RNA sequence: CGGGGAAUCAGGGUUCGAUUCCGGAGAGGGAGCCUGAGAAACGGCUACCACAUCCAAGGAAGGCAGCAGGCGCGCAAAUUACCCACUCCCGACCCGGGGAGGUAGUGACGAAAAAUAACAAUACAGGACUCUUUCGAGGCCCUGUAAUUGGAAUGAGUCCACUUUAAAUCCUUUAACGAGGAUCCAUUGGAGGGCAAGUCUGGUGCCAGCAGCCGCGGUAAUUCCAGCUCCAAUAGCGUAUAUUAAAGUUGCUGCAGUUAAAAAGCUCGUAGUUGGAUCUCUCUCGGCCGAAGCGUUUACUUUGAAAAAAUU
């Protein structure tokens, strides 16, 4: 986009949503639940806590 | 022994968090909304704003009637006022602290042609700011960093010699025309 | 506690300097030394001949050989071992040929793997390695 | 150092010359004479940058040999000569004549005086010696020595001489009520009446002069140049009347100036 | 070692020792009693002429020797105090290249100011630094 | 704009008299010495070496 | 070599300063002199020491820590160029001389600006809005991607002319040619966590290697090596070393000492450091004032004048 309303790469809400969904495809054995349903933006520090 | 200086300064400060996602994510809105190089010109204005808001910081701490805080801070105000960032009705060092990056970045000669309306596109703006098509008063600027002052606002031209000026038009049109 | 009267300057002032003198790094930097037992003798960058090839066996969990070498500086004539870095590049270096050797990076302590080997190779007859490895100019001899 | 030095560094120059930083490495090295090294203005500095009239040294050189340039009524042809404060400059091909008085920010300004004014000048005596058979002699700043004074000439005084007999003429005595110029210090150029004048036997003579609008100051002794008996002064004065404006109303000043002719 | 006297000495001591070597080793080569000092001349780029290259360089006393093809003379000179064998080769003939660039004891590279070198000479040098 | 600097003489004698001499050049009214400052002062410490009218002989 | 000062830095401070300005010192090492106002001078002399040049072997001559250049040392640093036109200096001097200095050359030390593409129409792909049960259809909706199409505008270059200048070069100004991306093509590091951006594909298989640290590799390698995609900075970007902030891990501001590193075995004791409360202007000489003592002496605070320019 241009102007104002310019939705960059780093946003955190697309960031954080991105990180959801990219929980979603985890191990089994990992618990997630429904972060889906509601809304979660989920930090690339606590991601990356998770993810390791 | 020589005739020369050696005086120059650098005019950005880099980051001490080098990928921080918010950091990141502002720069890159500035970028995207006045149509920049690169972070280093982002990094510029907000090392002007963090000089002005320094010099700022010194004189309040002074006493009211210092006659340096005084003529500093007149002087400060006078030149924030000129350059076209503060208000006529709030010429306080106050409100000099109430300062953003993006009122200084609406200055640029980028976005003065941008918003206007001597251009369409703020990248357009700039690819007409470099090819000497833009003019204020009368001399050619190629600069798009140029920071246009109030009284300075009110006319910018054609650059009289550019096509969509006053004549002569380029290589372009002049190859074409002699096609047949 | 402290001595903290007005007139306890030069009390508070040998006290600094005297408990500065256990700092490790203050020390290190000033008790001259570290820089007369230091191999490169406080530079950046040396230069040696090739004395031999050497490999230096792992540590413990990570198994492996890594290719190092005996190299001797010409400035003072100690002998150091280096580590040639990229995989594939002890090859470009032959026996007693010009080395141009750097630190490898932790200011004299041993990095890594490879154990009291602080140093590394970077041009090898005036040649960096790192452009003999990505093929893009040829060793002289 | 095995001799007297002989060039002199641009930075190093004295900063009332207002030299530039990147015409040259050196500035004029002022020639030995009546005025210190740092107290002076070398003809070169006053013909090419004050007045313009000259673009180079090399026109200075040009001008200076023609024999057109007077100090204190003597043809004066050394382009770095040392010319110093209260000092007569004449030129007579355009016929004018100029003083160097000092400027309210403690430069020199180019006063232009009347050529009746250019017969005469001040000069503050410096030291009284009698010698020679009973001879009494005057040192005034201007190193002139002077032969058979009036005897009421004291120490810190000023007398006023003529150019051309080189003779004193009449002499202003140092007293408080007496309109004084400051010639050092960072009250230099600042031009007002001296009320007290305090005394230390050891060191040196503090000075407390009043200014014409009220704003007191004080000096050290040998900074101090008596000119006006009273209030009225001997000589004629630059544009401004010697008192310092502070920076403020300066710029008030300066902003009516614009507001006056846009 | 302290006591900078000694410090100094010592390290007087050392340059005095490095520089003894370096001049033993530099009277080995060009003098009265060092053999002369032979020069290998190459013009990479095949724009360049070495007879006008070499005529230039031939002037100092000369002794023209002679062969079928090549020409190589001897140079000496009392003013450097200096013996020169100048002998020159063509790229792409990498048998006398090779064969007399082995002995050679410095080599003159001839390059033609438009381009860098050409590609035949790019192959001679290949083989010279290999 | 062009700005530049331009002096007017009163006669042409005041001109050759006061002008640089590159100034002058450039309107044919001067002509320089053709000799480098190398050779000028080769020669000048060549008739250094010498004392007397031989002095004018070496060049 | 000291200082002016440099880098960092909330406040305090820490580190540096060979280096263009000031002051000092020395011309290979020591020493002694001549002349002169000024020298223990070295682009002057005399000796010894250490090097070292030409010999006809009797003798003669040295001093680049001046400018260029070489060797040597090194991780580490430019032209044996041009000119006194500028800046100033020297002389007998409106004239002569100046490797002081200026000017070009080498120069990714570092610093400032700033190109490598802009717009429109199409062609798809998504996102919302409306109509449709949905599938689907539209918009004078949005957002992307297109070796798609259209035109215009330009500079890098090659080249004239002018200007610049001591003569040039450069920058600036004009004619001429000069641009469709499949090039007039942007790199350098990275994609396990710290730390932004892939559990993508193939190869090697605890090998080779990667990795500052933690660690990975033993077969689905998220870490090696390629490709693709992507990230970071961007005409710049990696590494090594020194030093600074982070380090309240040197602690004056402002650390700690039972158990984590640490209180002397104990007491006396000198220098040091520290130390209870207590106390509210005048007499003579001169024109109401100027001279003279002040008041036990200091610390403290405030004012005043002196404190080089450059740097800040």
């Amino acid at each position: 986009g241009k102007g104002k309303d310019i939705t960059t790469k780093h946003d955190e809400v697309v960031c954080g949503r991105k990180n959801t969904a990219r929980m979603e495809n985890f191990a089994p054995e990992f618990q997630v639940g429904d972060g889906i349903g509601m809304d979660l933006k989920l930090s690339n520090h606590v991601f990356n806590a998770l993810k390791q | 022994p020589v005739a020369r200086s050696w005086v120059c300064r650098k005019t950005y400060v880099t980051p001490r968090r080098p990928f921080e996602k918010s950091r990141l994510d502002q720069e890159l809105k500035l970028i995207g909304e006045y149509g920049l190089r690169n972070k280093r010109e982002v990094w510029r204005v907000k090392f002007t704003l963090a000089k002005i808001r320094k010099a700022a910081r010194e004189l309040l701490t002074l006493d009211e009637k210092d006659p340096r805080r005084l003529f500093e801070g007149n002087a400060l105000l006078r030149r924030l006022v000129r350059i076209g960032v503060l208000d006529e009705g709030k010429m306080k060092l106050d409100y000099i602290l109430g300062l953003k990056i993006e009122d200084f970045l609406e200055r640029r000669l980028q976005t003065q042609v941008f918003k206007l309306g001597l251009a369409k596109s703020i990248h357009h703006a700039r690819v007409l700011i470099r090819q000497r098509h833009i003019r204020v008063r009368k001399q050619v600027v190629n600069i798009p960093s140029f920071i246009v002052r109030l009284d300075s606002q009110k006319h910018i031209d054609f650059s009289l010699r550019s096509p969509y000026g006053g004549g002569r038009p380029g290589r372009v049109k002049r190859k074409n025309a002699k096609k047949g | 506690g402290k001595c903290r009267g007005l007139r306890t300057a030069r009390k508070l002032r040998s006290h600094r300097r005297d408990q500065k003198w256990h700092d490790k790094q203050y020390k290190k930097a000033h008790l001259g030394t570290a820089l007369k037992a230091n191999p490169f003798g406080g530079a950046s960058h040396a230069k040696g001949i090739v004395l031999e090839k050497v490999g230096v066996e792992a540590k413990q969990p990570n198994s492996a050989i890594r290719k190092c070498v005996r190299v001797q500086l010409i400035k003072n004539g100690k002998k150091i071992t280096a580590f040639v870095p990229n995989d594939g590049c002890l090859n470009f270096i032959e026996e007693n040929d010009e080395v141009l050797v750097a630190g490898f990076g932790r200011k004299g302590h041993a990095v890594g793997d490879i154990p009291g080997v602080r140093f590394k190779v970077v041009k090898v007859a005036n040649v960096s390695l790192l452009a003999l490895y990505k093929g893009k100019k040829e060793r002289p001899r | 150092a095995r001799g007297p030095k002989k060039h002199l560094k641009r930075v190093a120059a004295p900063k009332h010359w207002m030299l530039d930083k990147l015409t040259g490495v050196f500035a004029p090295r002022p020639s030995t004479g009546p005025h210190k090294l740092r107290e002076c203005l070398p003809l070169i500095i006053f013909l090419r940058n004050r007045l313009k009239y000259a673009l180079t040294g090399d026109e200075v050189k040009k001008i200076c040999m023609q024999r057109f340039i007077k100090i204190d009524g003597k043809v004066r042809t050394d382009i770095t000569y040392p010319a110093g404060f209260m000092d007569v400059i004449s030129i007579d091909k355009t016929g004018e004549n100029f003083r160097l008085i000092y400027d309210t920010k403690g430069r020199f300004a180019v006063h232009r005086i009347t050529p009746e004014e250019a017969k005469y000048k001040l000069c503050k005596v410096r030291k009284i010696f009698v010698g020679t058979k009973g001879i009494p002699h005057l040192v005034t700043h201007d190193a002139r020595t002077i032969r058979y004074p009036d005897p009421l000439i004291k120490v810190n005084d000023t007398i006023q001489i003529d150019l051309e007999t080189g003779k004193i003429t009449d002499f202003i005595k140092f007293d408080t009520g007496n309109l004084c110029m400051v010639t050092g210090g960072a009250n230099l150029g600042r031009i007002g009446v001296i009320t007290n004048r305090e005394r230390h036997p050891g060191s040196f003579d503090v000075v407390h002069v009043k200014d014409a609008n009220g704003n007191s100051f004080a000096t050290r002794l040998s900074n101090i140049f008596v000119i006006g008996k009273g209030n009225k002064p001997w000589i004629s004065l630059p544009r401004g009347k010697g008192i310092r404006l502070t920076i403020a109303e300066e710029r008030d000043k300066r902003l009516a100036a614009k507001q006056s002719s846009g | 070692e302290l006591s900078r006297v000694d410090q100094r000495h010592r390290a007087s001591q050392l340059r005095k020792q490095k520089k003894e070597a370096v001049l033993a080793e530099k009277r080995q080569l060009g003098g009265k009693d060092g053999p002369p000092h032979q020069v290998l001349v190459v013009p990479l780029h095949s724009r360049i002429s070495l007879p006008e290259a070499m005529q230039l360089l031939q002037d100092g006393t000369v002794h023209l020797n002679e062969l079928g093809n090549t020409q190589n003379f001897m140079l000496l000179c009392p003013r450097l105090k200096h013996r020169w064998f100048f002998t020159s080769a063509r790229p792409g003939d990498l048998h006398v290249v090779l064969d007399m660039a082995k002995v050679a004891d410095t080599i003159l590279f001839l390059l033609d100011p438009l381009e860098g070198w050409d590609s035949t000479g790019d192959y001679c040098l290949s083989c010279l630094f290999a | 704009k062009t700005t530049g600097f331009g002096m007017i003489y009163d006669s042409l004698d005041y001109a050759k008299k006061n002008e640089p001499k590159h100034r002058l050049a450039r309107h044919g009214l001067y002509e320089k010495k053709k000799t480098s400052r190398k050779q000028r002062k080769e020669r000048k410490n060549r008739m250094k070496k010498v004392r007397g009218t031989a002095k004018a002989n070496v060049g």
